[PDB]
Parts: structure tokens; sequence; C-alpha cells
């Protein structure tokens, strides 16, 4: 056989960059809180997300 | 005001003169006379304006002055501008940066029009602020709402390397190609002293922030042009590119514009050559025609020529119309036959009302005669020629004694030939 192998013999840190996390991206479609219709755009001055 | 296009020779031509069912009127909208030769005429129109089948020829023939010029301009104004109607004359292909046959394919495509229908989300507003740390977000306005946008790297990149400032009316798409629309009218006396050659300062949109541009424009088949280059539009503003290649013409072209119609994102609305003067093509661009005309999406070809039984160009052979009868073969040949003391004067009237030009009857009758005698197409100038003289005499209509006084100054090919006796 011919196998591969990649060793991190220094600090273990170097390894530590790949693993663990890998989160979602957390929202989901946000609702206006005027026509409940699903949002296009989130006011500057608010922040509150609406759609009409 | 006079504006680029006045009165030419066949000005007056406003269409082709017919009834419904396609009889020709003894005087109708610009055009005079020629019975038979008009209505041959409207029914190649009609087949062109239904479209269905490929690849038809006519010759329009005759002696010079009987109107098949005057034919194919009645047919180009008869037919909108919706179906491509494409005029050379046949001395237009012998190029130097082309061989003849591919000068003729270019024109024989330049013939099929393309109706583009597009189809775009957009998102158009003025851009109130722009935040970047690489991330940042972007507020957009339009006088009816604002909203934020936050932005990944590639748009942040489009921002910057456009140099996108607040105030700029920007305006985006889905798969972005950012395009800079307006300057805002507020962050303005920026011209107390100048502006830039680009910039403008029309106003912020209205309505909703994201809209939908639905475009709608006729290319030409030709269009394969523009992809026969690396940057390649400009060579349709500078004929450019020469012999582009066959096999992304006849296949990739064709077979993108047959999945646009199927789609339907387009369709092919096939439209007119007339080759003028068409007796000019050498024996190799006829050879070609013949190919060409058997091709799947040829448009009709409207072919004019004077010639009688002479030389076809190339060769040393002999035939009708100057073109080989292998073609003639191919073609349906509309004969045009000349004028009458009937027709000549009411042409003559024609020109005249398109020229503004008033003439006693006594004028008229001596200007017709005199064109039956040298030429028709002499009679028509001789109408400004005596207007001319006439309006520095202080007159008002042209007579009798003025038409003498411009018949000694421009003297025909007649007599003109008549006075070469001296043979210098
Ligand atoms: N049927 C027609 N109706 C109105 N004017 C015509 C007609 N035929 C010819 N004329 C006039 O006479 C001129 C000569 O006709 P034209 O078609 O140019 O000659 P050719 O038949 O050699 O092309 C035209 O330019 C036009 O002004």
């Amino acid at each position: 056989c011919s196998r591969t192998f990649i060793t991190f013999s220094d600090d273990a840190t170097f390894e530590e960059w790949f693993p663990q996390g890998r989160p979602p991206k957390v929202p989901v479609r946000e609702v206006c809180p005027v026509t409940h219709r699903p949002a296009l755009y989130r006011d500057p001055v608010t922040d509150i997300p609406y759609a009409t | 005001v006079t504006r680029i296009e006045r009165i030419g020779a066949h000005s007056h031509i406003r269409g082709l003169g017919l009834d419904d069912a396609l009889e020709p009127r003894q005087a109708s909208q610009g055009m005079v006379g020629q019975l038979a030769a008009r209505r041959a005429a409207g029914v190649v129109l009609e087949m062109i304006r239904e479209g269905k089948i490929a690849g038809r020829a006519v010759l329009i023939a005759g002696q010079p002055g009987t109107g098949k010029t005057a034919i194919a301009m009645g047919m180009a104004q008869a037919l909108g501008p919706d179906t491509p109607f494409t005029a050379i004359a046949g001395s237009e292909i012998f190029s130097l940066e082309m061989s003849k046959t591919e000068a003729l394919t270019q024109a024989f495509r330049r013939s099929i029009g393309v109706r583009i229908k597009e189809e775009t989300e957009i998102i158009e507003g003025e851009v109130v602020e722009i935040q970047i740390d690489k991330v940042g977000k972007l507020t957009l306005k339009t006088t009816e709402m604002e909203t934020i946008y936050d932005l990944g790297t590639k748009m942040i990149e489009s921002l910057t390397k456009d140099k996108v400032q607040a105030g700029d009316v920007i305006t985006i798409d889905k798969a972005t190609g950012k395009i800079s629309k307006l300057g805002r009218s507020f962050t303005r006396a920026r011209d107390y002293d100048a502006m830039g050659s680009q910039t403008k300062f029309v106003q912020c949109p209205d309505g909703e922030l994201q809209k939908r541009k639905e475009v709608v424009h006729t290319v030409s088949l030709h269009e394969i042009d523009v992809i026969n280059s690396r940057t390649q539009g400009f060579l349709a503003l500078f004929s450019g590119d020469t012999g582009e290649i066959k096999s992304e013409v006849r296949e990739q072209i064709n077979a993108k514009v047959a999945e646009w119609r199927e789609e339907g994102k387009a369709e092919i609305i096939p439209g007119v050559l007339f080759i003028d003067e068409v007796h000019m093509l050498d024996i190799e661009s006829f050879s070609f025609l013949n190919r060409a005309l058997e091709s799947d999406m040829a448009p009709v070809l409207i072919m004019a020529t004077n010639r009688g039984i002479t030389r076809i160009r190339g060769t040393s052979y002999q035939s009708p119309h100057g073109i080989p009868i292998d073609l003639l073969d191919r073609l349906l040949i509309v004969s045009t036959t000349p004028y009458s003391e009937k027709d000549t004067k009411q042409i003559l009237r024609i020109r005249c009302e398109e020229e503004d030009v008033e003439m006693s009857e006594d004028a008229y009758t001596v200007l017709t005669r005199i064109g039956l005698e040298t030429s028709l197409r002499y009679a028509i100038q001789l109408i400004t020629a005596a207007s001319l003289v006439c309006r520095k005499r202080k007159g008002t209509e042209v007579q009798v004694d003025d038409i003498k006084r411009v018949y000694s100054l421009f003297l025909d090919e007649s007599r003109s030939t008549q006075y070469m006796k001296e043979y210098q």
C-alpha cells in the first residue's frame, strides 16, 4: 500500500485551527409587524424587519 | 427647419399603393403605374410578412427608369421597421477585409431579426451610507422607504473599485453587475465650477426598492460578431472582425437562438435582403448565392438589374440580366414596362407635389414631352431646376418659357453626346 499521513508534530494549536464548532446561520424568515408578510427589508433607523 | 433626411430621388414613395386585395391603384401612396409589377411586388411583400418559408428570391428586371428601385422603396416603406429590410448594392460586397462570400453571408444574416425579451430582478436606490471593516453594511433609500443590506466580499470589492459614494443613485441585480445610475440632487453645487463628464444629478427613485426590468430589443442575427472576439460589441461600430468562424456562426448562435425561441426568450423575424444593381456580382458570389438560398433560415432575396443579355462578371460567358442561368432557375422574375404619355405626366406631377413646385399645365405638357424623348429621369431634375430659375425671376409658378430656360443649360445624355463632334 502507499498511504499518506500529515502529522502536526508542532503545537497542537495548529491542528486546533480546524475542528469543533460548525454552527448554522441561526436566523430564519422574519415576519413584519404590520402586514405579517415575510420581511424583505430592515429599516436602518429602527432595525425593524418589514415587507411593504 | 431642414433635417438629415430631405428630398431625395425616391422620397415621394411613402408605400406600395395596393388594396387589401393586393390590387394596385392607378395612383396611390406615392407610386404611380406599373400595375403588373406592383401587384407582383405586393405578393412577395405578403410572403415576406408571413415569414414561413426560407430563401425566396425575386428579380426586379427592366429598362432604366421603369421603377425597379422605386418599387423596392415601395416595398421597404410598406414594411414596418419591425421586419429587417437590408438594402445594399451588389458593389458593396467587393471588400478588402472580407471575401465576396463572407460579406454576402453577413448581409444575409443582417436580414434576420431577433427580438430579445429579457426579464431581470433589480435593486435601485440612493446610497445613504456605506461602511466597510472584510465586511460591512449598505443603507439604500427610495423616496418611499429605506433598508439596510449586509455586504459580502465580492459586493464590497465592487463598491470600492466602483468608488460608489453616499448620494449615488445605485442599481444592483442578482448576480451583480452594479452600475452607477445618478447623483443625488442634495450633494450638489458641485457644478458651482465643474462636473465630471459622466456625472448626472437626476433624482432618487420612488416606490419599492426591488423591481423588475423588462427589456425588449431587436438585434440582427449578425450579433454573431458580438461573440467573435474578447470585447466584441465594438466591431458593430467599426466593421472590424472579418471572417468569423463558421463553426461558431452556424451552430452556436443558431442553436442558442433556437433555445431562446423554445424557452420564449427570443423569436426570429425573417426580413429582406435587397441587392440593387445585382449584375455587379461575380460568378463566385452568384454560385455562393446558389447554396445560400437553400439554407434553413435565409431571408428573402430581392434583386434589381437593368441589363440585357450581357457578360457575367468574372467570366467570358453571356447570360440574361448578366447573372447565371443556374441562379435564374432559383428566382421569380418581375418585369417592369416603361411609362407612356399618361404615367410620365403623372409621376412628374407627383414629383412636383413632393418638391413643392407649382407648374402651369402648359409646363407639365412641355416637361412630359421632353421626358418622353430623352429620358424619364431627366424630366424629374428639370422640375427643381425650373423652380430655381423661376425663383430668381420673381415668379410663383413654373412656366413653359422657363422649362426652356433650363432645357438649354443642363443638356441630356443625348444632346451631350451629340455635341462631342469636337474630339479634343
Ligand atoms: N411607379 C413610380 N411612382 C412614382 N415615381 C416613380 C415610379 N417609377 C419611377 N419613378 C421616379 O422615376 C425615377 C426612376 O425610377 P427608378 O426606379 O430609380 O429607375 P430604375 O427602374 O432604373 O431603378 C425614380 O427615382 C422616381 O423618382
